């Protein structure tokens, strides 16, 4: 079969040996003749004159293509020619991995990246794991926002857990008034967290107004698709620091990884078509010669683009034609200004690069820790400490996250992350009011070994050594007061008593 | 027609394409190519006798402007029907078809902007012979009127059902769409359906004339405005998007034609003319018949009696008391 | 890379005689052999892919041949059971691109002659 | 698997004379012909791709028509240096090999 390899950038024979020349392409009664064709150019007269030379004379019927341009125009010329070829086509990279719009049921074409539903789904996840159920919602004209809206909701509602949905913004930046009424339900904006939906022209404006009004505050954590925040590499001054985006995964899954795994879709699909029916439907005899009937030849051949596994992994596609389970990456750019990637989604399995939540605090002055470092020990009934309700993701609400240590003897070497668990009581009630009167916070994490502290030779451990070395600011816990403890820390007004108590039998 | 359009336009140095609907209604991919073509730096097209909704989608054919709204608009016009008799239950029945769940997904927007909801939604794909199922667990609803503006195959065999079975008589009334009345299923029609009509939907020389004058004012505003570079002269060599594209659409979204030949010949946000005129034809005796005449806000009856469906000359009842109930409950003591 | 066929003769009568081609990376590149009739005709024996599978054989000797390849030491390993009646010569072959697929190939070995 | 066969495997010519192989394939290779020659200790050489395909230190003045499952090489004056045996070998599944065809010279 004649596969056609479009090349549009610095890609070399290295792909072809990684993408080909490692896997076994057996099992077709046609061995696949592949050809890689190089051009700088996205100009539809050369490319649609080269690939209609390509199928008249050469019967060329698997198209494989990818480029670094952010024309996003072009991933739905491939429908095009997906329209006027009846052959099978796959996105991979620049042009070729953005959202597509008018899915075509006469064309086969499927991309590589996230559905407009996956990052929704991806980005309510990230939601989720943060834990802060407040948020607001920016949203330009720009169509097929509608969609992306519903199904946000759909899903917010399809889980029944008390969520907080602020406000949904349309805006118009067609008008110059447009702005200005803008400005009324910018004057509503309170949430820290923002869903914003725009391109990148009209992101660079949103940025303008959001960095004008100064919505680059602490705890101001906006998430964008990769359409909104284009590429990686190109950094509008615009963009505020710690800026996190989602977008798929270019660093760690190469290019010619990804060429290798869609041919060998491509041939899985080959055969099971060959297995379903044995025959090899022939392409177009001319670009002027459109095939009308012919439509069922190439309709089954699509009915095996959907499902394919590939080494064992489910790497199939959906019905819109998006694979159900890509390898998404979430990349924050922090004060320097570099795009560092810090969270992971692959085979339904969400992983942060960091298990606290990392610290984007904005380059304002102050900074004061209004998230004070607390720790303490488990005595029951002051500390309550049980397993988060995998089901819920949280527990109920009077339950806080608090953190198991990292200690494991067995590798330390490996540094095992904190474990977040529900906890409850009377002291942590004392905090959420204090917390609630002062307008503070506090992270909450458990002792190293297990103590309330004690002078080993003069160096303190437990809470004690903790706040002796500044890492627990503020103390909590069932905790007494002592001289010792006293010549190192300063013993605040207690808020229940005890002391040498004696108790009998009532007999 | 790319090929055409860009071994002798393209080099021409074209500032906006214009283009006419396909002359066999089977696939509709003629203008496909040269919105293609158009947008590929975001230059807009001129639809001019175009009416699918699949263009109307401005997330991609954001190159794209038509004279006329699609099928999708009248939606509306079946909005204020809502105002003309009060009939508080209508049903929704759709085929598998993007000028289908646009006018339904459109006409909910409208009934959810007035504190409504409708009764059902029926979702049946197009091309099938047996509606006997759906049609059955639709008509032993409350809903008296149907509507659907799709294929004409569906819209016959809709016909022939209803005919077969007793729901052509002083009671069961509709609306109808636009091209599903002329056909096959315009000799399975009953005797005083009412449907929706184009002024001038035929003569494309009005329709031409007005788009060559919006046109005109767009490319005189634009030369007289700001500095220009040029579109591409050829097919060849040049990579990036045109800058000329934002001023040109802004220009379009802004445009006045005051100066219309049929009217008032301005547009929306989408170019989709305002204050829209359409005729009403009732089947007076298998004749479209005037009898309303909408203006854009209102619909005013004509002076020529409405001949509806069973043989009735006062308003139809359209919802009906349900006098049978039904009632279920638990067996608990000391209620059951 | 260039090719050296070691391992020709078939100097016991029904036996089954090994014949090898080293490469001097010749991972990823697959590789065939002809073998020449006493007519001189040039005929196929075995296929194998660049991954070692899909061995196949001609009509001719299907069915009587074990083949199999290591890219360890980038050679063939070939028994001849059936080619009494031969004085048989073969030469190995590199098809060029690699990959499992078969192409139009230039670089050629030397050179062993079978003998009985 | 699809064989193929070749015709007429003899030839009769000298060191002038226009010399014609017709090659009968099998399945429609659209274009899959491949031209290849062999020594008995020279060592083989690459010869002709598709139709009239030059090459690289090849001469010209082979000729190929026809297609699909009928093609015709024709060789017009021959060297009496290159004096060998032609193959017409196409690849439709895996390889697609034949009799051959032979050449002698008086
Ligand atoms: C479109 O309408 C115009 C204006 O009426 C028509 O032009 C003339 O119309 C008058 C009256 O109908 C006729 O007597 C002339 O013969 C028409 N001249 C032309 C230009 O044909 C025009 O005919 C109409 N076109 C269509 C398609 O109905
Ligand atoms: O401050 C602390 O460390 C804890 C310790 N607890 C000690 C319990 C009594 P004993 O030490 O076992 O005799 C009392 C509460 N405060
Ligand atoms: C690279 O771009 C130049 C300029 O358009 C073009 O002439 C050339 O053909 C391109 N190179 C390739 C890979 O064809
Ligand atoms: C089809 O999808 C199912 C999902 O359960 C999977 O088990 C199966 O392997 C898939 N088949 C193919 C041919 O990919
Ligand atoms: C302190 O003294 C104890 C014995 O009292 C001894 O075991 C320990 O190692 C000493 N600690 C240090 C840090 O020297
Ligand atoms: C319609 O009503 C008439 C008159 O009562 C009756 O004869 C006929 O059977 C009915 N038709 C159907 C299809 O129910």
């Amino acid at each position: 079969i004649g596969i056609a390899v479009i090349l549009v950038g610095t890609s070399d024979e290295v792909a072809i040996k990684d993408a080909h020349e490692k896997d076994d392409f057996h099992h077709l009664s046609v061995v696949p003749r592949v050809e890689l064709v190089a051009m700088n150019e996205t100009d539809p007269k050369s490319i649609i004159t080269r690939i209609c030379d390509l199928m008249s004379d050469r019967k060329i019927q698997g198209v494989v293509f990818a480029d670094d341009t952010d024309q996003e125009a072009i991933a739905q010329i491939l429908d095009f020619i997906s329209a006027q070829t009846l052959t099978p086509i796959l996105g991979i990279h620049g042009g070729s991995s953005m959202i597509m719009a008018d899915k075509d049921e006469s064309s086969m074409f499927f991309q590589f990246g996230p559905s407009i539903e996956q990052q929704a789904s991806v980005m309510l996840n990230i939601m989720e794991e943060y834990d802060w159920y407040i948020f607001s919602i920016v949203t330009t004209y720009f169509p097929g926002y509608q969609d992306f809206v519903n199904k946000i909701r759909s899903t917010i509602e399809n889980s029944f857990v008390g969520w907080e949905l602020e406000e949904v913004l349309l805006l118009d930046m067609s008008l110059d008034d447009g702005d200005s009424k803008i400005q009324n339900q910018l004057k509503k904006l309170q949430s820290p967290i923002i869903l914003l939906y725009c391109t990148k022209e009209e992101a660079t404006y949103i940025f303008e107004v959001a960095n004008s009004v100064g919505l680059t505050g602490y705890g101001y954590t906006w998430i964008v698709p990769s359409l909104v925040a284009g590429d990686t590499d190109t950094v509008p001054s615009e963009f505020p620091t710690g800026l996190i985006s989602v977008s798929y995964d270019e660093w760690d899954y190469g290019l010619p990884a990804r060429v290798r795994d869609g041919i060998a879709i491509i041939t899985t699909a080959a055969s099971d078509m060959l297995s379903e029916h044995s025959f090899i439907p022939e392409p177009k005899s001319s670009c002027y010669n459109t095939h009308e009937k012919r439509i069922y030849q190439s309709n089954m051949l699509n009915r095996y683009l959907i499902n394919v596994t590939f080494e064992g992994r489910n790497l199939s596609f959906s019905e819109d034609g998006y694979q159900m389970h890509p390898k998404l990456v979430i990349i924050l750019l922090n004060k320097e200004r570099k795009w560092e990637r810090v969270g992971k989604w692959k085979d339904k399995s969400l992983q942060m690069k960091y298990y606290v939540w990392p610290r984007m605090c904005p380059e304002t002055e102050e900074q004061e820790d209004d998230h004070l470092s607390i720790v303490t020990l488990e005595e029951a009934p002051f500390v309550i400490v049980e397993s988060v309700d995998p089901l819920s993701g949280t527990c109920m609400r009077n339950t806080v996250p608090c953190q198991k240590r990292i200690i494991s003897e067995n590798k330390t070497d490996e540094e095992p992350g904190y474990i977040k668990k529900c906890c409850k009581g009377f002291c942590i009630d004392i905090l959420k009011k204090i917390s609630k009167s002062v307008k503070f916070t506090y992270d909450l994490y458990l002792v190293t070994n297990g103590k309330h502290g004690k002078k080993i030779n003069g160096t303190w451990n437990g809470m004690i050594g903790e706040v002796v070395m500044k890492r627990a600011y503020m103390a909590v816990g069932s905790l007494t007061i002592n001289e010792e403890r006293s010549e190192v820390v300063d013993f605040s007004v207690p808020f229940i008593e005890t002391g040498i108590s004696v108790m009998v039998s009532r007999s | 027609m790319a090929l055409s359009v860009c071994e002798d336009l393209i080099s021409s140095q074209v500032y906006a394409i214009l283009v006419s609907h396909p002359p066999t209604p089977n696939d509709h991919f003629t203008p496909t190519p040269v919105s293609y073509t158009a947008g590929f730096y975001r230059i807009p097209v001129l639809g001019l006798t175009t009416r699918m909704s699949i263009y109307s989608d401005k997330s991609i054919h954001l190159s794209f402007l038509r004279t006329v709204p699609p099928y999708s608009h009248q939606s509306s016009v079946w909005f204020e029907m809502m105002r003309v008799y009060n009939w508080n239950h209508i049903i929704l029945l759709v085929s598998d078809d993007h000028e289908g769940r646009a006018a339904q997904k459109r006409l909910e927007t409208l009934l959810e902007e007035r504190e409504s909801k409708a009764e059902k939604v029926l979702q049946f794909d197009p091309g099938t012979k047996n509606v006997t199922a759906l049609l059955m667990e639709a008509r032993e609803l409350e809903a008296r009127v149907i509507i659907l503006s799709a294929s004409e195959d569906d819209a016959a065999t809709v016909y022939r059902a209803a005919a077969m079975l007793n729901m052509t008589g002083s009671g069961y009334v509709w609306l109808v769409g636009e091209r599903e009345i002329s056909g096959n299923a315009l000799r399975y029609a009953p005797d005083g359906i009412i449907g929706l009509q184009l002024i001038n939907g035929k003569n494309e020389s009005a329709h031409i004339s007005d788009a060559v004058g919006v046109v005109a004012q767009a490319v005189h505003e634009l030369l007289e405005k700001e500095n220009i570079t040029d579109p591409p002269r050829g097919c060849v060599g040049n990579t990036n998007i045109w800058k000329t594209g934002p001023l040109f659409k802004r220009v379009l979204m802004s445009s006045k034609y005051a100066d219309g030949v049929t009217g008032r010949v301005e547009f929306n946000e989408d170019g989709d003319r305002k204050f829209a005129n359409y005729s009403i034809m009732n089947l007076q005796n298998r004749k479209l018949v005037q009898v309303g005449i909408y203006n854009g806000t209102h619909v005013i009856p004509n002076d020529r009696k409405i001949i509806w469906p069973g043989g009735e000359t006062e308003k139809p009842r359209g919802y009906q008391m349900s006098t049978r109930l039904k009632i279920v409950t638990i067996h608990q003591e000391p209620f059951v | 890379v260039k090719l050296q066929e070691s391992g020709g003769g078939l100097v016991q009568p029904g036996g089954s005689l090994k014949l090898s081609c080293a490469a001097s990376t010749f991972s990823s590149y697959t590789m065939s052999w002809v073998r020449q009739t006493p007519e001189k005709r040039l005929e196929w024996v075995a296929y194998i892919s660049n991954g070692g599978g899909g061995t196949y054989y001609p009509d001719t000797v299907k069915g009587r041949f074990t083949i199999s390849r290591d890219n360890a030491k980038n050679t063939l390993y070939l028994q001849m059971n059936s080619l009494k009646e031969d004085t048989a010569m073969y030469y190995c072959a590199r098809p060029s691109r690699g990959g499992s697929s078969y192409w139009y190939f230039d670089v050629w070995g030397a050179g062993t002659t079978v003998t009985v | 698997d699809i064989q193929m066969t070749q015709s007429p495997s003899s030839l009769s010519a000298s060191l002038g004379g226009k010399v014609t192989i017709t090659c009968k394939a099998s399945q429609d290779i659209n274009k899959y012909i491949a031209w290849y020659q062999h020594k008995p200790g020279k060592g083989p050489r690459l010869l002709i791709h598709y139709t009239s395909s030059l090459q690289p230190g090849i001469p010209s003045r082979f000729s190929g028509s026809g297609s699909g499952r009928d093609y015709s090489f024709s060789i017009s004056n021959l060297e009496p240096e290159d004096i060998a045996t032609y193959y017409c070998l196409q690849y439709d599944n895996l390889y697609t090999f034949g009799g051959g065809t032979k050449l002698e010279i008086k």
